[PDB]
């Protein structure tokens, strides 16, 4: 409940002895956390935003693991027209971290948009590009922004409307189905730009591949006023480590300069603990970034700002108590500390104060419960330290006083032939009681019966130990 | 149990300190003024506040202030500041340094007075020069040479007290004892402050790092091992503190006896507190204990002479005299008297001898009869 | 011999610096006062300006156990003048050179039966481009089977020549022409990785360490951090997959002309054993004083 | 003693010079304890002491 | 073995401190009633020393 509760349970009784006692301390709470020792790299989207975007059957791939991607800096570049997502929430791809990402960009006008569905059976959903059945996916159909020239436009949109393989009998025809992240064989014979609508492309197949002939049919849609294209993102959760992540938006509360002189729980990318960061001067090896003392405790750290810092500890103040018997009175003391810490940032159980001035600065420290007074006590009972004492009022709170020095009876050392003698004119007989302990209690112990208590297996076990009892 | 043991040890230290300072507290004293000691330039002992010897002794010894004013405040910005990182408090001393100054001033202004009469009932603040006169009378030096040789003995005492300032080095065994006592306290605290890093079979010394790395079933055993190690360390520290406090109390009793023997009075014990025949002593504080210095007699250039055991008349063999605090010396310029610790031949009188029972062992004489 | 008080050839703590304290530290260190296994490279024969046949020692026929790693001192004789190995009567300015090392867990004989041939995977570190490049590669080494070639006839030793007129072109030496000399005896097969490093030239003493850890061999130097110091510092974490049992030095040749036979320097090799040292970390934390325990 | 392995360090005083100390004490105690003050030596014959 | 040596160290320090105290006591005795004739009863001799 309080300090007096701990003091009572320390003495295992409802009654204790009056005096000064050391109760368990308390700690100032950490103000926050700082995480700055190692930062990652950013994902690359420049090939997506540059060059001629290839067609829907030629979707070009960018794989992403162990990089930083920010859709606030990424999706703003898209003139957003159509947005679809399957098996994932739209805000998750901009917020949640994933194991790995694959992103294919292709040429895709908004007129042919409705063939993008997985359940669709059109040429785009048959030969050109098929989404992932067992993985969450997202399709974004965008346009080149009018104030954007870094990407270009191809000659014409083109795709494959008929694709099939003819066997060696030349009569049995097998259509080709493209899977997720796959390419049709007809893509190998259809060029990057089909020349015109209804073009027929042909190839000879090797006899060891089943023989026969390979056929395809390509179709074209001309450029609109501005180029429209498509982006497909397929996420993967168990194919890599969860490494692709957004921006670390803690640049104003996890840096050293943001929390100078305040207790924080540092997580310094492998080094974590509690302490206070202070600006310092560069000491020790700058390259190793970690400087410790003799006792394997870190004393400083080299941040990426070029500024070295010292970390000492998350240091707090212990608490002591003064208590009196037969006058139910107590007060609290904090030593070696300026009167600066009040009941705000606490720890442990609670605090004890009654009779609600409060802060009082003494050479020992800061005292709650006392009151300043001009008193001098020569026979103090509760020594607060240095030369300061406290005195009960026989309900009245403790009185502060200094230890009164008893001046000896002064006599003037004269400089003449005469001399000033001090002589006593009264006397008494004083009894002085002393005790000298001359004899401790002559005690013996019977070794085997104490350690063994007369059970036969026990004396069987103790036979090997032997000479300890002797 | 550990709180009980430390509280009992601290209370034992406190009332031992109180007992020692109650015993050394003089009944009566004279104020300390410039010109203390008169011709003697003993003002180094004079405080003008601590004494100059006390401040120099504090300065020359590696002492860290125990943060009594701004300890946590200096820890806010920059070994004493490493007080909380293990968790412990250095208690302030029971007496103020100004209280020590008052006690040392009382002793320095009262030692001239107490050292003239048996029993502490009266106080006898004679000037210091006459106190030295009577003390050298007490050791067996005649009043003739003290009447005649004041300047050289004053210069000798002055240069003796002036030579010790430059001797503040390793040669002073007292500084060596003070130094490794302070080092003993420092390493006693460093035992607590250092053994936290010990693992005692665990893999990490930090409990929070253990709970942030490991699963509860094994951290139960790891935490148990480390707390058992810490409790065994603390029990050993309790035993060390108890035996150190017991030795400190015994030394306190010895110090009280020594300051009650050869400070308030002139002792006669052979080298109990001063090597050689003791003359005077002086006392100051010390950053852990109590510092003593003593001024004693050191003879040099001894000579062998011829002496007797008693002078008796040939016609009256019953009349025999014996030397009182001296010897009967045959000069070679017909007997004379000499003091017990200096060669001062002077004519034998009735004021330095005592009539004694006759024996055959003395020398019969009938030519130059002493008065 | 190495003086620990002079603080020459000491592996710094890997990530844990200190300041202004004398600390005991257990680790891998050489013994105090070791003569070591110092070798010197020499230039080949030359009549006037004709690049003649090479001139090296029998270092290739010598193999020693890698043990707990070793460290190498470079250019301790620089800023000075000394004799030429091929021309003992002539003394020229002492010029620092860098050595090439090969690492392998295997043993074996060559085609002629001489001791020294390694099998399976083999690591080679060669300094090329007049020492500016620090090529390192862990490959399969295939000997050639021509005249004076290891799988052919008249085989004595394999060497690496350095023609200062051609191999190097005062700036245009980035054509690794000494890797070509290595190719002129050997061939690379099925290689895992190929690493190079850029280090400028100077005339100041250098130190580097080739010592490993368990999961990967390490490359330590003072060049990257302390040019004026000699403390090891982690500059490369080479990912080997096996513990290398044996090390050897490749003899190196120089095709300098006769009238310009530059005197080369001496490099020193010191093996490392597990000991404990005492170190004096200064205010800047660099090791400038240390002492042995045993 | 070496089977465990531990040096029995000899004391700083040998037999002869410490015996000389004891001889000096024996020769001095005849005379020192005759007059207060340790300055003057008083080596009277022992019977008179 | 290290536990045994720690116990031996503690016992040796205790015996050394006891020997030092006895040494100081012997020094006081030999300067008290050896170099002089002490009047103190029974400090170093039963009956009148
Ligand atoms: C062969 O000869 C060359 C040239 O004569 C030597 O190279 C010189 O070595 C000295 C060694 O004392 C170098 O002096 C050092 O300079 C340091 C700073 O100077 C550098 O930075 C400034 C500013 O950029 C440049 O102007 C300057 O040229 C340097 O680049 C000082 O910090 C050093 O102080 C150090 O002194 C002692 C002993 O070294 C250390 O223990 C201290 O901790 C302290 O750090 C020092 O004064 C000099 O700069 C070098 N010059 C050149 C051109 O390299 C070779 O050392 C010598 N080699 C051999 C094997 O003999
Ligand atoms: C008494 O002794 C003190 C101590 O040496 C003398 O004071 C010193 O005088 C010198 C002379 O310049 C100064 O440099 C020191 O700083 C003084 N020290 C102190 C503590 O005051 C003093 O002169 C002596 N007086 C007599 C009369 O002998
Ligand atoms: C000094 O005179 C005395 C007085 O007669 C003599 O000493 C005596 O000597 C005898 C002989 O042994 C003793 O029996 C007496 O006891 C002595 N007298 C006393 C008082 O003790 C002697 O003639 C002279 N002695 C000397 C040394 O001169
Ligand atoms: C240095 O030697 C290396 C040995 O691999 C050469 O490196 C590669 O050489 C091939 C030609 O077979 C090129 O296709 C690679 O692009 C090179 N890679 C690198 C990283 O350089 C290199 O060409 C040589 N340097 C020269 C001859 O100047
Ligand atoms: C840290 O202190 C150094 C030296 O006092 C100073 O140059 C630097 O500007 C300081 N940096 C900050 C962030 O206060
Ligand atoms: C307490 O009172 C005394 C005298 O009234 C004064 O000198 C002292 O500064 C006071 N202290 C505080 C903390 O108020
Ligand atoms: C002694 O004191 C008196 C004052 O009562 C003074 O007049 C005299 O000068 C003093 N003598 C000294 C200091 O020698
Ligand atoms: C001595 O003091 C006691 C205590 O008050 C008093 O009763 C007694 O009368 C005093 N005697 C003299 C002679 O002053
Ligand atoms: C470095 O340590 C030495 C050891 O005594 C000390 O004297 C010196 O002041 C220290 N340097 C600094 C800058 O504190
Ligand atoms: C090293 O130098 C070569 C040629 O001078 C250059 O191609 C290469 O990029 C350099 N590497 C580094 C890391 O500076």
């Amino acid at each position: 409940f309080n300090d007096l509760s701990q003091l009572h349970c320390s003495y295992e009784s409802f009654d204790v002895e009056s005096g000064v006692y050391s109760v368990s301390s308390f700690e100032a709470k950490p103000s926050g956390s700082v995480v700055e020792q190692a930062e990652g790299v950013e994902c690359d989207f420049s090939p997506l935003l540059s060059g001629t975007p290839p067609q829907v059957y030629n979707f070009k791939r960018l794989v992403f693991t162990n990089c930083n991607y920010n859709l606030t800096k990424l999706l703003s570049l898209f003139s957003v027209n159509d947005f679809t997502c399957s098996q994932i929430s739209p805000a998750a791809i901009a917020s949640n971290c994933y194991s790995s990402l694959i992103l294919d960009y292709f040429s895709y006008p908004l007129s042919m948009k409705s063939d993008l569905s997985v359940s669709s059976a059109g040429p785009i959903s048959q030969f050109n590009y098929k989404q992932s059945f067992s993985n969450p996916t997202c399709l974004i159909l965008a346009t080149v922004p009018h104030n954007l020239t870094t990407i270009t436009k191809p000659l014409k949109y083109s795709y494959i409307n008929k694709c099939s393989r003819l066997l060696s009998d030349d009569r049995t025809e097998v259509p080709q189905l493209v899977n997720a992240n796959q390419y049709s064989p007809c893509v190998s014979i259809v060029p990057s730009t089909v020349w015109e609508d209804g073009d027929y492309y042909r190839k000879q197949l090797s006899p060891l591949e089943g023989g026969g002939w390979l056929v395809a049919s390509g179709s074209t849609v001309a450029m609109t006023e501005q180029l429209q294209m498509g982006f497909g993102i397929t996420v993967q959760y168990g194919t890599d480590t969860n490494s692709v992540c957004p921006k670390l938006e803690f640049a104003n509360d996890t840096k050293i300069a943001s929390q100078l002189g305040n207790c924080v729980e540092y997580s310094l990318y492998g080094v974590s603990g509690r302490g206070v960061f202070q600006n310092c001067t560069a000491v020790g090896v700058r390259q190793q970034r970690f400087v410790y003392d003799a006792y394997q405790n870190l004393v400083g750290y080299y941040s990426d700002d070029g500024n070295y810092y010292c970390l000492r500890a998350c240091v707090s103040v212990p608490v002591s108590v003064i208590y009196d018997k037969e006058t139910k009175t107590h007060a609290t003391l904090f030593g070696s500390v300026a009167c600066e810490h009040i009941s705000s940032t606490m720890s442990q159980y609670s605090r004890s104060t009654r009779s609600m001035y409060g802060p009082l600065q003494t050479p020992v420290g800061c005292v709650l419960g006392l009151v300043n007074s001009s008193l001098f006590v020569e026979d103090c009972k509760l020594p607060l330290g240095q030369s300061l004492c406290a005195l009960p009022d026989t309900p009245g709170e403790m009185r502060l006083a200094s230890i009164a020095f008893n001046h000896p009876i002064q006599v003037d050392q004269l400089n003449s032939s005469y001399f000033k003698l001090s002589i006593p004119t009264n006397f008494s007989f004083g009894v002085t009681q002393e005790y000298i302990q001359t004899t401790i209690q002559k005690v013996t112990v019977d070794c085997k019966q104490y350690v063994c208590n007369g059970f036969q297996k026990c004396e069987q076990l103790l036979r090997e130990y032997g000479q300890f009892c002797s | 149990k550990i709180n009980q043991a430390l509280h009992g040890a601290n209370l034992r230290q406190d009332d031992s300190v109180r007992n020692l300072f109650a015993s050394v507290k003089s009944s009566q004293s004279s104020p300390i003024i410039p010109g203390f000691g008169g011709d003697f330039n003993l003002t180094l002992l004079e405080p003008v506040a601590r004494s100059a010897i006390e401040d120099l002794l504090f300065d020359k010894v590696t002492i860290a202030d125990p943060g009594y004013m701004q300890g946590y405040d200096d820890c806010m910005q920059q070994l004493i500041c490493a007080q909380y990182v293990a968790g412990y408090k250095v208690l302030p001393p029971l007496m103020d340094v100004n209280m020590e100054a008052a006690y040392t001033s009382s002793l320095l202004g009262s030692i001239a007075g107490v050292g003239w009469t048996a029993g502490l009932s009266s106080f006898a603040a004679i000037p210091f020069a006459q106190s030295i006169f009577y003390r050298l009378n007490g050791v067996g030096i005649t009043q003739q040479v003290l009447s005649e040789n004041q300047k050289l003995i004053a210069n000798k005492f002055n240069q003796a007290l002036g030579a010790m300032q430059t001797g503040f080095t390793t040669t002073n065994e007292a500084f060596q004892k003070v130094q490794d006592a302070v080092n003993n306290n420092a390493q006693a605290l460093s035992k607590l402050a250092s053994e936290l890093s010990n693992t005692f079979g665990a893999i990490s010394a930090s409990i929070g790092d253990i709970i942030q790395r490991l699963d509860p079933p094994e951290q139960d055993a790891q935490i148990d091992r480390l707390i058992n190690g810490r409790l065994t360390t603390l029990n050993a520290f309790v035993a060390q503190q108890l035996v150190r406090s017991e030795s400190a109390a015994l030394s306190a009793q010895l110090a009280k006896d020594k300051v009650n023997e050869c400070v308030k009075a002139q002792s006669k014990r052979s080298g109990f507190c001063g090597q050689g025949t003791h003359i005077v002593s002086f006392v100051v504080n010390a950053p852990n204990g109590l510092y003593f210095m003593h001024v004693g007699y050191y003879p040099s250039n001894h000579i062998e002479v011829v002496s007797a055991y008693g002078l008796c008349d040939a016609a009256n063999p019953t009349n025999c005299i014996a030397p009182v605090n001296g010897y009967f010396i045959k000069t070679n310029n017909e007997w004379s008297y000499t003091g017990s610790s200096f060669y001062a031949p002077e004519p034998i009188t009735s004021l330095n001898t005592k009539y004694v029972a006759p024996q055959v062992t003395y020398q019969n004489i009938s030519t130059n009869l002493p008065p | 011999p190495i003086d620990v008080s002079k603080a020459d050839g000491i592996i710094y703590p890997q990530g844990r610096t200190y300041s202004n304290i004398t600390i005991t530290y257990q680790g891998l260190f050489p013994y105090q006062g070791d003569h070591g296994d110092m070798y010197v490279y020499s230039a080949g024969h030359a009549t006037g300006t004709t690049p003649q046949k090479l001139f090296v020692a029998n270092y290739s026929q010598d193999v020693k156990q890698f043990a707990n790693g070793f460290v190498v001192r470079i250019g301790a004789a620089a800023n000075s003048t000394g004799t030429v190995i091929i021309s003992p009567s002539t003394s020229a300015t002492i010029r620092k050179i860098y050595p090439a090392f090969m690492l392998g867990s295997s043993v074996g004989n060559f085609s002629d039966g001489k001791m020294g041939r390694f099998f399976n995977h083999t690591l080679v570190l060669l300094p090329d481009g007049c020492g500016t490049l620090l090529r390192a590669f862990y490959c399969i080494l295939e000997p050639r089977s021509g005249n004076h070639c290891p799988a052919g006839n008249s085989y004595t030793s394999f060497a690496t020549y350095h023609t200062p007129a051609t191999d190097c072109s005062d700036g245009n030496y980035n054509r690794n022409a000494s890797l070509n000399s290595f190719k002129e005896y050997f061939n690379l097969r099925n290689c895992t990785f190929m690493y190079t490093y850029n280090i400028t030239e100077d005339e100041i003493l250098e130190w580097f360490g080739i010592t490993q850890t368990a999961q990967g061999v390490h490359l330590f130097s003072s060049r990257y951090v302390d040019l004026y110091g000699g403390n090891m510092f982690q500059f490369a974490t080479l990912p080997v997959y096996d513990t290398i049992k044996y090390y050897s030095i490749i003899p190196h040749s120089i095709r300098s002309i006769q009238s310009d036979r530059k005197a080369w320097a001496a490099f020193y090799v010191y093996k490392l054993q597990p000991l404990t040292f005492l170190l004096d970390f200064s205010v800047d934390g660099y090791i400038r004083r240390a002492i042995d325990c045993g």
